[PDB]
């Protein structure tokens, strides 16, 4: 998150922190995700497409910090890693960038809701907020584009939804953005998602209910003028989500 | 220039 503010997991208690174990045993952060039911976390396929093997991953819930334990957190293996079969990418734009992780602790349990661990509602189909609506984004990604390190403490910020029309203009993204994606940015371009935020939630309050409107997917640079963040538009994937989770 | 997700403009 470029700009924004520090936070803790109580303020985003569906947020899941996803890590990968390496051949020789070191563990590194991959991406964010969101708890949509006790046994299911939703994230972005590009985060997993190089290492598609479920045994490689660890998922935490109720974690506020990148490299230390938060009291109350829960740790899970990935029982199934489900990537979208229509995924595609060109160096920039990912299409169908959506993934499901079925989670299971070493005790064979799913998430148990607590003060730090809660689910986030999915949107109704094809039901998104008006462009110009402010929404929130959360993650442990870079705080500056040139940074070498990720922040140790979780961050959040606020960005405004931008119309497909504005985002499709050649000085924005042209044809790279489709109607299965949502753009969102700050009006000053001073805050945005960045590397390491992918997979995480774009949450918007749709008539009082906090809703997973988007999943961080891509963008050119971070907080760069005329280059919004681009998010998977969750309300266009409900059948996919319902099928793969009912599983 | 081109052109990666995430990092720099170029
Ligand atoms: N929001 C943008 N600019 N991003 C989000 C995803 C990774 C890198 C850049």
């Amino acid at each position: 998150i470029i700009g924004g503010e520090f936070t803790t997991i109580e303020n985003q208690p569906w947020f899941a922190a996803i890590y990968r174990r390496h051949r020789g045993g070191s563990v590194t952060y991959v991406c964010g995700g969101s708890l949509i039911s006790p046994c299911w976390v939703i994230s972005a396929t590009h985060c997993f497409i190089d290492y598609p093997k479920k045994e490689d991953y660890i998922v935490y819930l109720g974690r506020s910090r990148l490299n230390s334990n938060t009291q109350g957190e829960m740790k899970f293996e990935v029982e199934n890693l489900i990537l979208h079969k229509d995924y595609s990418a060109d160096t920039l734009a990912y299409h169908n960038d959506i993934a499901l992780l079925k989670i299971r602790s070493k005790e064979g349990r799913c998430a148990q809701p607590s003060r730090t661990i809660q689910t986030i509602a999915l949107p109704s189909m094809y039901n998104d907020p008006q462009f110009g609506t402010s929404c929130e984004i959360t993650g442990f990604g870079k705080e500056q584009s040139t940074d070498y390190l990720y922040p140790e403490q979780l961050k959040m910020t606020v960005v405004k939804l931008i119309s497909h029309r504005e985002c499709q203009q050649p000085h924005y993204y042209g044809s790279e953005v489709t109607t299965k994606m949502l753009c969102a940015a700050d009006p000053q371009w001073k805050t945005d998602s960045c590397q390491g935020d992918s997979g995480g939630p774009l949450v918007c309050s749709l008539q009082g209910r906090m809703t997973l409107t988007g999943i961080v997917s891509w963008g050119r640079g971070c907080a760069l003028k005329d280059k919004p963040g681009v998010y998977t538009r969750v309300s266009h994937f409900l059948p996919w989500i319902r099928s793969h989770t009912k599983e | 220039c081109p052109a990666y997700s995430x990092y720099l403009d170029c």
